[PDB]
C-alpha cells in the first residue's frame, strides 16, 4: 500500500477553515514528486524541507490538514502570519516543517446564488495556538454582560459565511488548501519514500 | 482591493420626499455593506448593517437593499433631520474597510442665479506687497457654480481659492467667494481684472470686472 | 451608555509626536476589532490602524511605520502613538468599534490633530469696499494662524445678509477668510459699516470701517 493522498487532495467535499479536517498518514509509502510534478497547484511552499528531497526522507507520521479559504487569505497559511484566518481559524507554528499546497477551487466550491456552506470564525477573544481547532458556536461576548445565546448588541454569532459564486475578482474566489506536516519522533518511522 | 462608488454626488429633496441613494462596489461583495449618516462636525452614525438590517434606534423610514455589486438606501418620507451626507462602507475585507465617497442631500428650492460682485484689492494690502482680488457669488441655488478669473483676458489657473457657505438657514441658498492672489508687481502690469461666473440660473455667463486704478 | 471618549489632539510641529486616547465604556476593547479612522478637512472617512481582539495590528500604507496602536486592559483604553507627523496627518481622528458584518456601530467623538510649521499670527483685516438696489461690502481677514477667527458687523447690530465664509489654507500655511454683507445702496453714504474681527489664539481684536473708495 501507498499513501492515500488522492482521498485528501481529490476528495469531494472540503471542510470549512474553522473546522479544518485532519488526516493521519501511517504505514505507507508516499511519492511526493508526483504532487509537485502535477503543475496543477497555485501555491506549493515547503518549510524546513525541500520538496525534491522529500521522497528520500522518512517520518514517523505525516498529517494532512485540508480546508477552503479565500484567495487573498492563502498569504496567512504561513509561519508568522497574522489576520483573521491565521489568528482565529488555522495557525502554523513559527518552526513549521512541511508544505502548504493551495489551488483554485472556483470551479467546484462556488455556485450561483451563493455557496454558503463554507464558514470562518470572525470573532475570537484571543489568538489560536498552533494546530488548535476551535469549533464552539457560542454567541461571542464583545461586552461585559453575557449573551445567553441571543444575538444582539455586543452579542455576535462567531462564524460568518464566504458566499462563493463562480463569478468573482481574483483573491475573493475559493481556494482549497492542504497543509502537510512532517513529524519525526523517537518512534518507528512509518512513512517513507 | 475594493473601491466603492456613490450614484449622485449630491441630490436635492423636499421634506416628505422618497429618496434613493445608490452605492456600487468594484467587485461582488455579497451583502457585506453598511450605510452611514454624517452631519457637519459630528461623528458618523450607523444606519443599515448587512445591506438591509435596520440598526437599533434608527427610524424605520430608513431601509437598505442589494447584494453583489449594487446597493440602495431609501428614506421613505424625508424628515427635516435627514438633510446630511450619507456614506456606504463595505465589510467584506474586515477589518480593513473602505468607505464610499459620500452623497450629500440638501434642501430643494427653486433655482436662483447668483449676484456677482468683484472687489479690487485695497490699497492697504497693496502696501504690504500682495494683491487679493475677490469674487462673491451671493444667494444662489443649486450649489453647482463655476468661477473663472481672466486677467487682461488671459484665463487664470493655479492662483485662486474658493470657499462656499453651508446652505442658508432661511434662504436655502449658497454663497461662494473666490480669491485671486497676485503679487503687487504682477498685479500692476495688467489692466482688466474680470470674474466670469456660469450657473444654471443664468441665461449665459455673467462677467463683473474692473480696470486697475479707475 | 456605551461611549468612546477621545482625547489628546492638538497642534504639533511636523516631525513631532502625539498620543491619542480612547476610553471605552459599555464594550470591552480587549474583545473587539478596535479601529482608528480619520477624516481630513472636506474629505471623507479614511481607515488608519486596527487592533484585533487577539492582539494583531494592521496599519494604513501611509502611516505604516510611524504610528502604533495599542491598549491598556486595566483602563479599558485604546491608544494611538503618532510619531513623525506630517502636514497631511491633519484630520479629525475617530476611534470606533468595528463589528464587521454588524457594522461600525460605536464611534468616538472626534479629536482634531493639526500638524503645521506655521507661527501663530493675528490677521490683517482689509476692506472689501462697495462699488457704484443692493450693494455688497465686506472684510478680507488674511494670513492668521491657527484657527479659528470670528467676525461680526456693527457689534452684532447687523446680521441680515451677512455671509462669513469658511477659511481656506493658503500655500503659505496661513488661513484666510472673508465676510461679506448686502445692504441697501442708499445707505452707503449714511450708514457706518464696521467689521469686528476676533482671533483669540493671538489675542488680536480688530475693528475695520468699510467705506466707499475715493
Amino acid at each position: 500500500n501507498l499513501c492515500p493522498f488522492g482521498e485528501v487532495f481529490n476528495a469531494t467535499r472540503f471542510a470549512s477553515v474553522y473546522a479544518w479536517n485532519r488526516k493521519r498518514i501511517s504505514n505507507c509509502v508516499a511519492d511526493y514528486s508526483v504532487l509537485y510534478n502535477s503543475a496543477s497547484f497555485s501555491t506549493f511552499k515547503c518549510y524546513g524541507v525541500s520538496p525534491t528531497k522529500l521522497n528520500d526522507l522518512c517520518f514517523t507520521n505525516v498529517y494532512a490538514d485540508s480546508f477552503v479559504i479565500r484567495g487573498d487569505e492563502v498569504r496567512q497559511i504561513a509561519p508568522g502570519q497574522t489576520g483573521k484566518i491565521a489568528d482565529y481559524n488555522y495557525k502554523l507554528p513559527d518552526d513549521f516543517t512541511g508544505c502548504v499546497i493551495a489551488w483554485n477551487s472556483n470551479n467546484l466550491d462556488s455556485k450561483v446564488g451563493g455557496n454558503y456552506n463554507y464558514l470562518y470564525r470572525l470573532f475570537r477573544k484571543s489568538n489560536l495556538k498552533p494546530f488548535e481547532r476551535d469549533i464552539s458556536t457560542e454567541i461571542y461576548q464583545a461586552g461585559s454582560t453575557p449573551c445567553n445565546g441571543v444575538e444582539g448588541f455586543n452579542c455576535y454569532f462567531p462564524l460568518q459565511s464566504y458566499g462563493f459564486q463562480p463569478t468573482y475578482g481574483v483573491g475573493y474566489q475559493p481556494y482549497r488548501v492542504v497543509v502537510l506536516s512532517f513529524e519525526l519522533l523517537h518512534a518507528p518511522a512509518t512513512v517513507c519514500g | 482591493d475594493i473601491q466603492m462608488t456613490q450614484s449622485p454626488s449630491s441630490l436635492s429633496a423636499s421634506v416628505g420626499d422618497r429618496v434613493t441613494i445608490t452605492c456600487r462596489a468594484s467587485q461582488s461583495i455579497s451583502s457585506y455593506l453598511n450605510w452611514y449618516q454624517q452631519k457637519p462636525g459630528k461623528a458618523p452614525k450607523l444606519l443599515i448593517y448587512a445591506a438591509s438590517s435596520l440598526q437599533s434606534g434608527v427610524p424605520s423610514r430608513f431601509s437598505g437593499s442589494g447584494s453583489g455589486t449594487d446597493f440602495t438606501l431609501t428614506i421613505s418620507s424625508l424628515q427635516p433631520e435627514d438633510f446630511a451626507t450619507y456614506y456606504c462602507q463595505q465589510s467584506y475585507t474586515t477589518p480593513l474597510f473602505t468607505f464610499g465617497p459620500g452623497t450629500k442631500v440638501d434642501i430643494k428650492r427653486t433655482v436662483a442665479a447668483p449676484s456677482v460682485f468683484i472687489f479690487p484689492p485695497s490699497d492697504e494690502q497693496l502696501k504690504s506687497g500682495t494683491a487679493s482680488v475677490v469674487c462673491l457669488l451671493n444667494n444662489f441655488y443649486p450649489r453647482e457654480a463655476k468661477v473663472q478669473w481672466k486677467v487682461d483676458n488671459a484665463l487664470q489657473s493655479g492662483n485662486s481659492q474658493e470657499s462656499v457657505t453651508e446652505q442658508d438657514s432661511k434662504d436655502s441658498t449658497y454663497s461662494l467667494s473666490s480669491t485671486l492672489t497676485l503679487s503687487k508687481a504682477d498685479y500692476e502690469k495688467h489692466k482688466v481684472y474680470a470674474c466670469e461666473v456660469t450657473h444654471q440660473g443664468l441665461s449665459s455667463p455673467v462677467t463683473k470686472s474692473f480696470n486697475r486704478g479707475e | 451608555e456605551v461611549q468612546l471618549v477621545e482625547s489628546g489632539g492638538g497642534l504639533i510641529q511636523p516631525g513631532g509626536s502625539l498620543r491619542l486616547s480612547c476610553a471605552a465604556s459599555g464594550l470591552i476593547v480587549s474583545s473587539n476589532y478596535m479601529s482608528w479612522v480619520r477624516q481630513a478637512p472636506g474629505k471623507g472617512l479614511e481607515w488608519v490602524s486596527v487592533l484585533y481582539a487577539g492582539g494583531s495590528t494592521d496599519y494604513a500604507g501611509s502611516v505604516k511605520g510611524r504610528f502604533t496602536i495599542s491598549r491598556d486592559n486595566s483602563k479599558n483604553t485604546l491608544y494611538l502613538q503618532m510619531n513623525s507627523l506630517r502636514a497631511e496627518d491633519t484630520a479629525v481622528y475617530y476611534c470606533a468599534r468595528d463589528a464587521a458584518v454588524y457594522g461600525i456601530d460605536v464611534w468616538g467623538q472626534g479629536t482634531t490633530v493639526t500638524v503645521s510649521s506655521a507661527s501663530t499670527k493675528g490677521p490683517s483685516v482689509f476692506p472689501l469696499a462697495p462699488s457704484s438696489g443692493t450693494a455688497a461690502l465686506g472684510c478680507l481677514v488674511k494670513d492668521y494662524f491657527p484657527e479659528p477667527v470670528t467676525v461680526s458687523w456693527n457689534s452684532g447690530a447687523l446680521t441680515s445678509g451677512v455671509h462669513t465664509f469658511p477659511a481656506v489654507l493658503q500655500s503659505s500655511g496661513l488661513y484666510s477668510l472673508s465676510s461679506v454683507v448686502t445692504v441697501p445702496s442708499s445707505s452707503l453714504g449714511t450708514q457706518t459699516y464696521i467689521c469686528n474681527v476676533n482671533h483669540k489664539p493671538s489675542n488680536t481684536k480688530v475693528d475695520k470701517k468699510v467705506e466707499p473708495k475715493s
